[PDB]
């Protein structure tokens, strides 16, 4: 019985016990929100090639 | 140096930016009438653009801004009539020179205001001295054109035109405002129509003065 003196919580079970959730990565702050201000860019900027200033205000000519 | 197609660009790089106030958005339509710009539609189209935009409005700039509105031909509907909220509201504060401007641009204009003209004809006979016979001409033509049918206001301005004898565009303006009122008052029409064989100088007075006359079936002059 010279299991029973070794630890019995297994190697397994420190190893999803220390590293229980994917951590996050740096990157996926950048490229997720750069995403997104790409249609704050496209939507509102004035220079884009889809702006939303001639749908929502209409051009007096 | 005389750079009247430059300076359309540089008025042009006025209204276009960002945050045009009423000043600078007066001042940009003032401008454009004493250029006669006709030809140019988007010029005076990002003018009035600027103009239901600009939020503070002093008495000045809001009667510099009607009078190149009105004298410049130009006609947008929205824009002019959501101007009658800088009117209503700095009613009190206009000039009695001014006023005679507002009612006549937002009054020409077709703007269904009521209590607009209620208010700026209860002014006009509260001060029936205080105003020129041109003013009162020019709030008469506003009222009328405006729907609101005050005879309240056509009275008082028919005591002005008997007691001083007008203008020869004064009077015209004036027989414009009754024919469309429908009044055909022999003692006013009669004072008024003296007023036009001392030279006038514009031909739309003297053919407003014809359409006056043959819709109220006076006669010819």
């Amino acid at each position: 019985d010279r299991v029973l003196s070794l630890p019995a919580v297994s190697k397994n079970q420190v190893l999803e016990n220390v590293f229980h959730t994917a951590p996050k990565a740096p990157v996926e702050h950048l490229e997720k929100m750069v995403s997104a201000n790409s249609k704050v860019y496209d939507a509102l900027n004035l220079q884009s090639k889809r702006v939303l200033i001639w749908q929502v205000k209409p051009a007096l000519f | 140096e005389n750079d009247v197609p430059a300076i359309l660009k540089e008025i042009d790089s006025l209204v276009s930016r960002e945050a045009v106030s009423a000043k600078e958005v007066s001042d940009a339509a003032v401008a454009l009438t004493y250029l006669q710009v006709k030809a140019n539609r988007r010029l005076w189209g990002k003018v009035l653009e600027k103009a239901g935009a600009a939020q503070d409005y002093d008495a000045a700039s809001l009667t510099n801004l009607l009078w190149a509105i009105n004298t410049g031909g130009v006609e947008h509907f929205k824009t002019v009539a959501e101007l009658a909220g800088p009117a209503v509201s700095l009613l009190p504060s206009l000039s009695p020179v001014q006023l005679s401007i507002v009612v006549e641009a937002l009054g020409g204009a077709g703007v269904k205001n009521y209590e607009l003209y209620n208010k700026a004809s209860a002014v006009v006979v509260s001060k029936i001295g205080e105003f020129k016979p041109a003013e009162i001409a020019r709030v008469l033509y506003g009222v009328a054109f405006g729907g609101v049918n005050d005879v309240a206001l056509a009275k008082a301005a028919g005591k002005v035109f008997a007691s001083t004898e007008v203008d020869s565009r004064t009077a015209a303006q004036a027989l414009y405002a009754l024919a469309k009122l429908g009044r055909a008052d022999k003692a006013t029409v009669d004072a008024l129509l003296k007023s036009f064989k001392k030279g006038t100088e514009s031909a739309s007075d003297a053919a407003a003065a014809s359409f006056a006359l043959g819709s109220l079936s006076f006669k010819a002059e």
